[PDB]
């Protein structure tokens, strides 16, 4: 099969850090390029942090920037996303997914739902 | 040999008729160019899909197209069709010539024939059998609208210009300049592309429409960002370039005036950056908003320019600002881009 | 949530019908496609090369 | 509270009890048994026919059930209807939407559907007296593009759809007789079984489902492939079938055994594959890939016994004649090739 | 003549000197003396010559002896019965020969020859320099003995080291347009995908710089090779006919893509609507009509035409020359005017060029470029120029102003014209499809 379980992740007080994991498997984790997606209290998914199958690309969205770190361990098949300084605004499900074709470029999930590939996630939250 | 001889002569000639029609569809359809359409959300994707001198033209290119295939096909079908009147003889025969010759003019003599023609109860009879045969879906409006048509003054009205249309719902085929075109709106499909998105690699460009204020709102502007990256590196897309409009102008500049909501939020690298030198901003509008707009625009830019391959370019626009028409730029653009086609193929570039 | 617990229930019911049923070990169902095989491979031209004198396309 | 973790929690240990009583039936293998088993060797076809009919990127074809006709759907929006034989054209049916995905031919040859990024499935009939091949009836109940679609008879006809859902229609009253659910992705083939009784189908959620044409539920979910499932075909005696995928690998599944038996690779393809089909025996598992090659393997051992040069572009689609007497393979450079 | 042959092959020597076995030898080759004594040579030295000398002859005194000892070297053979017979049926150039050996070996060492010398009376010169070329006389002295029987076979006095150093080149030209052309026509033939629209004109291309390498070029190599015409009268005719339609056929083709790509880039929308497989084909054979009829038809019917009658109505004088009329409207309809009309167009390309790269420049924040924009007309032009356009021009310049022009610029120049034919492929088919489907067949 294929499946992707996001574990860490829970309630940390503004300022603080939390550090994702993410345990992948069904397939070849090293073809694949992998990626962080998180979900706002009721609103659509929103595209995170991305990173390349060789761990050389890696993409951050503008908020993220230098306050998350996304790390592949390739040979351990799994996903790490570092958060720290977390803002109240980051509280949000965060779900690993990854593209859906092996050796490519783009990507095209972040579907609202109806995306095969992608955890359930966990929750992240950022007491006030 | 026996009947089976006949037989294969016969499916020799079915072949031979659809070979010729075929060969007259290879033209038109190297002659079109298709665009597609698409944008991530509340851009209005659909308005610009929604919404004269040439026109004119168009219309007796229709009329035309029709009473050609009429009187042609007339002898063509199994129990020929015989004109009521043989008098309109000659009327026919220059019709059979006429058919399928470049940039004709319509002098007053061809009206005659043709609206004489369309008299006559024989090509009629044929006209009730079209369902056999193929022939276009306008016919007998402008077959009945010659006369009016005729007038050297003749002004089609809005109704008139309706039914020159082409197709689904969401695919459109329009002609500017001359030269056609066929777009296709994806509007009509979820939002999962990496499938669907597959079926266009021919397309000569990719209208890509996003709204320039969506950079608050959830960041919808750097999922278009992402969404144009993917189109971009796309094994099956990498030959196609994306024309992109950039929109909800006064929407940005209403968001940037406000303060509350700020790029550099959303886009911290903004804060460094500065509105280009060759900058034209437009009468009435704050460099703030201008320089946010061009930061945006180099923000779709610096991934076509990421590759460095050269096989296809982005074109970026602003629009939705005020309506006006954009049609002429997305010409323009094709037209740069074709020419770069064959330029690049050259090693000219 | 809500309207994502009667996606998590209807799944949880066609795990639950089609976890219940009648399965045969792999090696009957691998020597049963076996016997269809070796059966029926004097009815497959594909198979063996067709002599271009009986070929109905040659 | 809380109500929605239980729920997760009966479905992950299901999920486990499924995992286990398939890992019970796995005794052998399908490679351990064929073992012993005369291989098919090295033996290639030819091309005895190349196709061109059309202006744009062939999507698909089907062979009718007479083993002679042929019927195939380019993105130029004709649909042809050839003779294999002759090599002759005896049908030409202008589509409305230019790009169409799919086409199939009824086991009458009397009807033919198309359907693509217009979401619907344009049934024409073949035996119309009154002149050519005119839209019979169009069928749109769907929200995504059509990517695939069978006769039954001619009368109600399944379609599978990006709308993520496959749907069995009723031609005459032009509506949805039943609805197939459950799919996480677009759904991108399905193949029907021999008595109708019961089809599968692949999809982007990569897995294929193995649905039920009269009860319309879904009895069996199989899941072996790392991507989405690109084709879909069943093996002659209905008991197992093919599924080619992006991951580049095309997988068995047997349905009695409920679980993947054997997977078709190879460390120098790493393109995804378009279509799959069987040999009239099903010793022979063909595939085209997106490289423009297609490969033909031993549906019992697992080596590939041959492959096809020819298209420039990517294979769209493959078939093999009901009589097993050839294939036939379309692509992107809108040529359609026959082989023996 | 002979003088020269013997004085290569023997030398000169004003002063008495020794021949190989030790006699006394004067001259050229003549033999004064076998007589040990030193001033026994002397004597006949001066009963010959007629003077005093000291034994030292004037240079005109040599000659002297020399067509003296050659006279008497002729009588022999004729009053030979062997070498009477061989030496009647010889012409002069080939007699030449025969005498060098009666000089070398004496008649009786050439009477010893009765195998060769039956060749030389049946007219087989390669078989018979076979022969010749086993003996202990080739073997003694092989460099001479080379030239003579070389003499024998060609018949000529060409026995430098131009002759095969011209070879070469010609083979290599020859070599690469047949190759080439041969190898891009071949590839458009088994190649599906190369049957592009577009890829036809370059066939036409091909085909007239086939014909070019094969019996145009191939046919001038030999003629430079034999220094005089062959191949008869009518064919000579046949040949230059041949020559002037495969030349228009090439530079008019040439003009015909150049507007194709000028087509292309100016007016991209009409270009695939417009452009047809009907009006491309119609396009070639209107080429090769046109080329015909400017070369076939003046030519057969002496609409072209003291040394020109001559030439002319000899068989085997094959060389040109034409009427000014005919060379105005010829070179103007071959050349020229494809010239202008490229030029333009290349120019207006090269417009687009530049302009499409502004553009770019304007939404690129990212003059080295150019270059690579102007190098690939530096070279299509160039090329075109350089080969055809001397001699084009040279051609109006013998036109205008006589005796201003050497005949060796003339044939020269139509070589390097020649030799477009072979780069055409090269600056042609470098399309991606070709050059996999060329490498293809390269194994
Ligand atoms: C026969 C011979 C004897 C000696 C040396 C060369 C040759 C061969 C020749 C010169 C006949 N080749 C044809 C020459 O390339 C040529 C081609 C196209 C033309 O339009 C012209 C042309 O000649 C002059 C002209 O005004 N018209």
């Amino acid at each position: 099969q294929v499946q992707l379980q996001e574990s860490g992740g829970g309630l940390v007080q503004p300022g603080g850090s939390l550090r994702l994991s993410c345990a992948a498997s069904g397939f070849t984790f090293s073809n694949y390029k992998m990626n962080w997606v998180r979900q706002a209290p009721g609103k659509g998914l929103e595209w995170v942090s991305d990173i390349s199958q060789s761990g050389a690309s890696i993409s951050y969205t503008g908020s993220v920037k230098g306050r998350f770190t996304i790390s592949r361990d390739n040979a351990k098949n799994t996903l790490y996303l570092q958060m720290n300084s977390l803002k109240p605004e980051d509280t949000a499900v965060y779900y690993c997914a990854r593209c859906p074709a092996p050796f490519t470029r783009d990507c095209f999930d972040v579907t609202s739902t109806t995306y095969a590939y992608r955890g359930q996630g966990t929750q992240v939250t950022v007491s006030s | 040999t026996e009947d089976q001889r006949n037989e294969e002569k016969a499916q020799r000639e079915a072949n031979k008729k659809i070979e010729k029609q075929l060969q007259k569809d290879k033209q038109v359809y190297r002659a079109t160019h298709r665009l597609l359409l698409l944008g991530a959300g509340e851009s209005g994707k659909s308005t610009i899909v929604k919404q004269k001198a040439t026109k004119v033209q168009d219309i007796k290119n229709n009329l035309k197209e029709a009473i050609e295939t009429i009187v042609a096909a007339m002898s063509n079908l199994v129990p020929p069709v015989e004109l009521a009147n043989p008098e309109n003889q000659f009327r026919v025969d220059y019709i059979l010539s006429v058919m399928n010759v470049p940039d004709f003019d319509f002098p007053p003599e061809f009206y005659e024939h043709a609206k004489a023609l369309w008299e006559d109860e024989g090509v009629r009879a044929c006209y009730e059998r079209s369902n056999e045969y193929q022939l276009i879906d306008c016919a007998q409006y402008f077959l009945d609208k010659i006369d009016v048509i005729k007038q050297d003054d003749y002004v089609p009205s809005d109704q008139d210009l309706l039914r020159c249309r082409v197709s689904g719902i969401f695919e459109t085929k329009f002609q500017v300049d001359k030269v056609n075109f066929h777009m296709f709106d994806v509007g009509g499909q979820r939002d999962e592309r990496r499938k669907w998105i597959q079926c266009f690699n021919d397309v000569t460009a990719i209208i890509f429409v996003v709204a320039s204020s969506s950079y608050n709102m959830t960041n919808r502007l750097q999922e278009a960002l992402n969404l144009f990256k993917s189109i971009w590196n796309n094994r099956w897309l990498r030959t196609i370039s994306v024309i992109l409009f950039l929109n909800k102008q006064d929407l940005l500049a209403e968001k940037v005036l406000a303060g509350k909501s700020k790029i550099e939020d959303y886009f911290p690298e903004f804060a460094r950056y500065t509105t280009p030198e060759d900058a034209t901003p437009e009468p009435g509008e704050d460099p703030r908003v201008t320089r946010a707009k061009y930061f945006i625009r180099d923000e779709f830019l610096r991934i076509s320019t990421a590759s460095g391959d050269g096989r296809h370019y982005c074109y970026p626009h602003f629009t939705c600002a005020v309506d006006t028409e954009n049609i002429r730029r997305v010409f323009n653009d094709c037209r740069d881009i074709i020419q770069r086609m064959h330029l690049r193929q050259y090693e000219l570039l | 949530n809500t309207a994502s617990i009667a996606q998590a229930r209807k799944l949880v019911e066609q795990l639950k019908m089609e976890a219940n049923i009648d399965r045969i070990k792999v090696s009957k169902a691998a020597a049963d496609l076996m016997a269809y095989c070796e059966a029926h491979a004097k009815e497959d031209p594909l198979l063996t090369p067709v002599p271009a004198s009986e070929n109905p396309f040659r | 509270q809380s109500e929605l973790d239980q729920l997760r929690q009966e479905a992950e240990q299901l999920k486990n009890q499924i995992r286990d009583a398939r890992k019970a039936c796995a005794d052998a293998t399908l490679s351990q048994i064929t073992n012993n088993i005369d291989p098919v060797g090295r033996i290639q076809m030819r091309t005895r026919r190349t196709l061109r009919g059309h202006l744009a990127k062939i999507y698909a074809m089907h062979w009718g059930t007479d083993s002679r006709l042929l019927v195939s759907a380019s993105q130029d929006g004709k649909l042809i209807i050839w003779d294999s034989y002759t090599t002759n054209k005896v049908h030409a049916i202008p589509l409305r939407s230019s790009w169409v995905m799919t086409c199939a031919y009824a086991p009458s040859g009397n009807y033919v559907a198309c359907g693509g990024l217009d979401n619907i499935c344009s049934i024409y009939n073949l035996k119309t007296r009154e002149g050519n091949v005119r839209v019979s009836r169009e069928l749109a109940g769907h929200t995504g593009y059509l990517s695939c679609c069978r006769f039954l008879d001619d009368n109600q006809i399944v379609t599978s759809s990006g709308d993520t859902t496959c749907a069995l229609w009723d031609i005459e009253t032009g509506q949805q007789t039943t609805t197939f659910t459950g799919h996480t992705g677009d759904v991108m083939s399905l193949s029907l079984a021999p008595d109708t009784r019961l089809f599968v189908s692949g999809a982007c959620d990569a897995s294929a489902k193995l649905w039920d044409v009269r009860e319309g539920m879904c009895r069996q979910t199989f899941t072996g492939h790392e991507s989405d499932i690109n084709a879909i075909c069943f093996f002659p005696n209905g008991n197992a079938f093919a599924t080619g995928s992006d991951d580049a690998t095309c997988r068995l599944f047997d349905l009695r055994a409920d679980q993947e038996l054997m997977t078709y690779s190879h460390d120098n393809i790493i393109c995804g594959i378009t279509s799959v089909s069987f040999s009239k025996s099903g010793r022979l598992l063909l595939a085209g890939y997106d490289d423009f090659n297609c490969n033909v393997w031993d549906a019992l051992k697992a080596d590939r016994a041959g492959v096809l040069a020819g298209h420039d572009n990517r294979v769209s689609c493959l078939g093999v004649t009901d009589d097993g007497m050839a294939v036939a393979t379309g692509s992107w450079d809108s040529f359609l090739k026959i082989w023996n | 003549n002979i003088f020269e042959m013997l004085r290569i092959d023997e030398g000169l020597r004003l002063k008495i000197y020794k021949d190989t076995e030790g006699y006394y030898t004067i001259g050229i080759g003549h033999l004064l003396t076998k007589s040990p004594s030193l001033n026994a040579a002397k004597s006949e030295l001066d009963k010959a010559i007629g003077r005093n000398t000291n034994g030292v002859i004037t240079k005109d005194e040599a000659e002297k002896l020399f067509n003296q000892d050659v006279d008497a070297a002729v009588r022999g053979i004729l009053r030979n019965a062997k070498l009477k017979p061989v030496y009647d049926s010889l012409d002069a150039v080939r007699r030449a020969a025969l005498i060098n050996m009666v000089f070398q070996m004496g008649e009786t060492g050439v009477a010893g020859f009765t195998n060769s010398l039956r060749m030389l009376q049946q007219k087989r010169w390669d078989e018979a320099a076979v022969n010749l070329a086993k003996s202990r006389w080739y073997n003694q002295t092989p460099n001479r003995a080379k030239r003579v029987i070389t003499t024998f076979r060609t018949g000529t006095w060409d026995a430098e080291v131009w002759v095969v150093g011209m070879g070469i080149v010609m083979s290599l030209i020859v070599l690469a347009i047949v190759f080439g052309n041969v190898l891009v026509i071949t590839a458009i033939a088994k190649f599906e995908r190369l049957q592009t629209v577009t890829n036809y004109f370059i066939t036409s291309l091909a085909c007239a710089d086939l014909v070019m390498g094969l019996a145009v070029v191939p046919f001038g190599a030999a003629h430079i090779l034999t220094k005089t015409w062959t191949f008869g009268n009518f064919w000579c005719e046949f040949w230059t006919s041949i020559d002037v339609l495969c030349v228009t056929a090439s530079i008019e083709t040439l003009c015909v893509i150049a507007v194709d790509r000028y087509f292309a880039i100016t007016s991209p929308f009409k270009y695939q609507s417009l452009l047809t497989k009907n009006k491309a084909r119609v396009i070639i054979l209107m080429v090769w009509i046109v080329s015909g009829l400017t070369s076939f038809l003046p030519i057969q019917m002496h609409w072209y035409r003291q040394e020109a009658i001559n030439c002319y109505a000899e068989e085997t004088c094959c060389d040109f020359f034409t009427n000014q009329a005919y060379a105005i409207a010829s070179s103007i309809v071959s050349f020229y005017v494809p010239l202008v009309i490229m030029v333009f167009v290349y120019s207006r390309v090269f417009q687009e060029a530049k302009r499409q790269l502004q553009k770019i420049d304007k939404s690129e924040g990212r003059c080295l470029k150019e270059h690579k924009a102007l190098k690939t007309l530096g070279i299509i032009m160039g090329t075109f120029t350089l080969c055809w356009l001397p001699f084009f021009i040279v051609n109006i310049v013998h036109v205008i102003q006589d005796n201003l022009i050497r005949k060796e610029v003339y044939i020269l120049l139509n070589w390097i014209g020649y030799v477009n034919s072979g780069f055409n492929p090269l600056i042609y088919c470098r399309s991606p499809d070709f050059r996999i489907a060329f490498q293809e067949l390269l194994c």
